[PDB]
């Protein structure tokens, strides 16, 4: 957020620009200039309403169509399961990059269900997704309050929310929340499996000696349920995102990782790509990954 | 230099990784059996030919079994016919792996078709064309009959039989060639998923004799193979139409190539299933034998309706372009006389550059007016 | 090439058939026969601002009791116009009276087929059909007002109203609904002028359009721009109500 000073700057001005706010409503100018069409229909059925509620979020992601969600709530409620959440995160999708998008989300943030809870959880991480603090009022950070529970769908999309929350909002807490949940190691309950991946989404591109050690303290330990290649991988690629920063890592990391072979394994082969932000346009795409196909 | 070389430095080591890498699982897997199995498997198959030293096939050499050799050579070495009496071999006459009659038939079957054809079909057929509704814009009146000529009989043959009839067994298309014309054929071809034979008369007359005759047969052959197929001729004018150029005397075969086409298409060919369709500039050129019923029944222009058809056609076309929704295609269509469901793109398609010259997303009225002017003036033809 | 009197394989005359093309290429011209009178209006269709629409008349007066408008290749009519006017005068010269609009009209269409190269059966010297079609409006004691559409085919019909020229057919369809016997000269003015403005490419005005009537009392009468402009403006008012 810088300052007004002509070196740091980031005025009170860029706030609407550099972190985007108004330009999109502005783009929504030309976006209406040259446009697409409205496919949404209340359809007949919750099986049909499942996706259709997502679509208002699909079509209107970053856009406010929310009236069809705002004014038709049960369209997102008839969606149930993690499509409940989907139809809620579609609202956050609608409300992505908002000053405050908690509105419908906090409503769905809890109704009856972790899945319902999961809705805003993901959707609120979506509110400020693409930034950290949202566009004005606090919404993404407050979400860290709602994350807290070692239970299935709550953690699930809160893990989702807080992964995308804490990209750029990065926090040890969610780890220190999920790390023991990770030590608790239950995908259908603790949900910590995918959490590590959301945890991979937190400190990205940075050395966290904790997570360096933490999953070294979990994965090596094979915390709780792990037999499956699941808690292998979920933790594997968890480390692959957060660091991947170094001159010798871009090629040294994979050297020690995708060389052997495990869950954490064949995937990370290209995760060294989405790794260091210094030296893009790398060829090892085909260069290296011809081999494992051969 | 230096800093760039750092990128260049990263380039070398990165490549060395795969080089180092590739060697790794290389050690692991150690490729004979993909083939050496199949090889030795089909080496039996190979040997299954190789006994007795042995879908066009052209020539089966299934060779030198004397007791017996059970093969045809159509070839200047040892021409052969298995028949003269009841002469077969239980699955397969004999060998080459080739077993069968070559192409040229001797008795029947015998070993199921070894056949058929040399030069593939030098003519080539796209089935289920890329056009279903593609140029079908504005083309209705034609297709309206085409569907009758083609679509419905392909759809519900029974009705015509229920009536006691067939579809029009052959049909003419004329006006600007292939313009949507062939594609429009291709349209209902892919509308009905019938086999659409695009054969141009250009293909028909070549360096040699019986040329299209050979083809037209193979055509008419694989017509019945491809049955429920559209034989389609653009350039009936290629072979020409009715003419006395046999009075000159060189054209005769070219003339016959038609008469070929004429003769064979007449008697035995099912045209309720095998569709025959003709495209020309000049219907005036027809050899009347073509225009004969039971050969050509329906006769149709491509065509060029009114202000109205064009609008839709325009409206149809411009949907590709970013187009000003205020201005009316009716407005534009008023101005232009009647012209082709190809040319009507010059209306739209040219305006894109207008739209780019005017740097519009959406071309203005004048953008098309000019185009109307520009193009039509630019004709002077 | 091919003969000029050559019949279509359907028995039609190509040149005549083609003559109908330039007919539609002619400016859209419209008139309405009423009991009150016959309104005429036509498309000036100036090709340039420097072109003074004053010198554009596709509306012409054959005589007081009979006049006509042209749509097509215009100066072809000059002969016909000169021919037509003569006949009425000639008629009047012989018959000391006005000519039946039809009688004149019928006479005129006899010019149609007179093109031919040394044609068989007569000597009719012209190369081609006329490149123009004619709305013909006259009031006669017998038939009152009438509106006939002359054609290079030599065929003509009576018309309640008629739209010829470029935007004819659509305007024609308009006439189909809009017309009724009880229409008034003014209404017909309005109707034509509106439907003109409808079919007209340019914004209708007194300058890019032209008006006139034929009224049993006054016979053929042209409308000036100003009266035109009023009716225009009047329509603009009337056209904008709901």
């Amino acid at each position: 957020n810088g300052k007004l000073s002509e070196h740091f700057l980031y005025l009170a001005k860029e706030l609407n620009l550099t972190g985007p706010k108004v330009p999109e409503d502005i783009y929504k100018s030309h976006l209406d200039n040259s446009k697409s069409v409205f496919s949404s229909a209340g359809l007949d059925s919750a099986q049909q309403n499942l996706a259709s509620s997502f679509v208002n979020g699909f079509l209107n992601l970053g856009y406010c169509n929310d009236k069809l969600i705002v004014d038709n709530d049960n369209w997102v409620y008839k969606t149930k399961g993690d499509g409940m959440t989907s139809a809620v995160a579609s609202i956050g999708s609608i409300y992505q990059w908002n000053l405050d998008g908690l509105q419908q989300l906090d409503k769905y943030l809890y109704v009856d269900e972790p899945e319902v809870k999961a809705g805003a959880l993901l959707g609120i991480g979506i509110s400020a997704s693409g930034v950290h603090d949202g566009e004005v009022e606090p919404a993404l950070l407050l979400l860290q309050d709602y994350v807290t529970n070692p239970d299935t769908k709550i953690s699930s999309a809160a893990i989702l929310g807080l992964g995308i929350a804490f990209a750029g909002s990065k926090n040890d807490e969610v780890l220190g929340l999920l790390l023991p949940i990770a030590a608790s190691t239950d995908l259908p309950i603790e949900t910590a499996a995918m959490a590590s991946l959301a945890l991979a989404h937190v400190f990205v591109g940075t050395c966290n000696g904790d997570i360096t050690t933490s999953i070294m303290d979990n994965f090596l330990e094979r915390t709780a349920i792990e037999l499956k290649t699941d808690w292998v991988r979920f933790l594997a690629l968890a480390l692959g995102i957060l660091y991947m920063g170094q001159g010798e890592q871009v090629d040294d990391v994979l050297e020690t990782i995708s060389a052997i072979e495990h869950p954490m394994t064949s995937a990370i082969e290209v995760l060294v790509g989405s790794c260091a932000y210094t030296g893009t346009g790398d060829v090892l795409l085909i260069q290296d990954l011809l081999h494992r196909l051969t | 230099d230096d800093k760039i070389v750092p990128l260049t430095e990263g380039d070398i080591q990165v490549l060395k990784s795969y080089g180092a890498a590739p060697y790794a699982a290389k050690l692991k897997q150690t490729n004979d059996l993909k083939d050496i199995e199949a090889r030795i498997k089909e080496k039996a198959g190979v040997k299954e030919s190789d006994t007795g030293l042995a879908h066009p096939l052209q020539v089966a050499r299934c060779t030198k079994i004397i007791k017996a050799k059970y093969v045809i050579n159509l070839k200047q070495i040892a021409k052969f016919v298995v028949g003269l009496g009841e002469r077969v071999s239980p699955t397969d006459i004999e060998e080459g792996m080739r077993v069968g009659v070559d192409r040229s038939k001797y008795n029947i079957e015998l070993p199921l078709p070894p056949r058929i054809d040399p030069s593939v079909t030098m003519m080539t057929v796209e089935e289920k064309p890329d056009v279903t509704y593609s140029d079908v814009g504005g083309c209705k009146d034609q297709i309206e009959k085409l569907r009758e000529v083609v679509e419905l009989p392909l759809l519900s043959p029974e009705r015509f039989a229920t009536l006691g009839i067939d579809p029009p067994k052959g049909i003419l298309l004329y006006g600007p060639p292939g313009t949507g014309k062939t594609l429009c054929a291709r349209a209902v071809a892919n509308r009905t998923d019938a086999t659409f034979i695009r054969v141009i008369g250009s293909e028909l007359v070549q360096k040699y004799v019986g040329e299209g005759a050979r083809m037209v047969r193979e055509l008419f052959e694989m017509a019945r193979t491809k049955k429920a197929c559209i034989i389609f001729f653009d350039e009936i004018d290629a072979v020409g139409g009715a003419r006395f150029d046999d009075g000159a005397g060189g054209d005769n075969e070219v003339q016959r190539t038609m008469l070929e086409l004429i003769t064979q298409l007449d008697g035995f060919d099912p045209r309720g299933n095998i569709k025959v369709m003709f495209a020309t500039n000049r219907p005036n050129t027809l050899d009347p034998a073509l225009l004969r019923p039971g050969r050509i029944d329906r006769k149709v222009e491509f065509s060029l309706p009114d202000l109205e058809g064009r609008a839709n056609i325009f409206r149809i076309h411009s949907k590709s372009m970013s187009v000003e929704r205020g201005i009316r295609w009716e407005l534009i269509s008023r101005l232009c006389p009647n012209s082709t469901g190809a040319e009507l793109r010059s209306v739209c398609t040219e305006a894109g550059m207008f739209a780019i010259r005017a740097r519009r997303k959406v071309a203005t009225e004048k953008d098309f007016l000019k185009a109307v002017d520009k193009v039509i003036s630019g004709y002077k033809k | 090439d091919r003969g000029v009197s050559t019949f279509s394989p359907e028995g039609r005359l190509f040149q005549v058939e083609y003559s109908l093309e330039a007919i539609k290429l002619g400016s859209t011209a419209i008139g309405i026969a009423t009991k009150e009178g016959v309104v005429l209006g036509v498309e000036k269709r100036a090709t340039s601002p420097l072109l003074e629409s004053d010198s554009i008349e596709k509306i012409v007066e054959i005589d007081r009791h009979i006049g006509c408008a042209m749509s097509g290749l215009t100066a072809d009519a000059r002969s016909m116009i000169e021919h037509a006017r003569t006949a009425a005068v000639t008629h009047n010269l012989y018959y000391d009276e006005d000519i039946n609009v039809e009688s004149l009209t019928q006479s005129v269409c006899d010019l149609a087929l007179r093109f031919g190269e040394g044609a068989s059966g007569e000597e009719r010297l012209m190369s081609r059909p006329f490149g123009v079609a004619l709305l013909i409006a006259g009031h006669d004691a017998d038939d009152g007002y009438q509106l006939f559409h002359a054609e290079p085919s030599g065929t003509f019909y009576r018309y309640n109203a008629k739209a010829i020229g470029s935007g004819s057919e659509g305007a024609q369809a308009e006439l189909l609904n809009e017309w009724h016997s009880s229409l008034t000269l003014k209404e017909a003015e309005l109707l034509v002028l509106k439907i003109l403005k409808q079919v007209m490419e340019e914004k209708l005005d007194e300058n890019n359009a032209q008006l006139s009537c034929i009224t049993k009392q006054d016979g053929f009468k042209i409308y000036d721009n100003e009266k035109t402009a009023e009716l225009i403006k009047e329509l603009k008012e009337k056209e904008a109500a709901e």
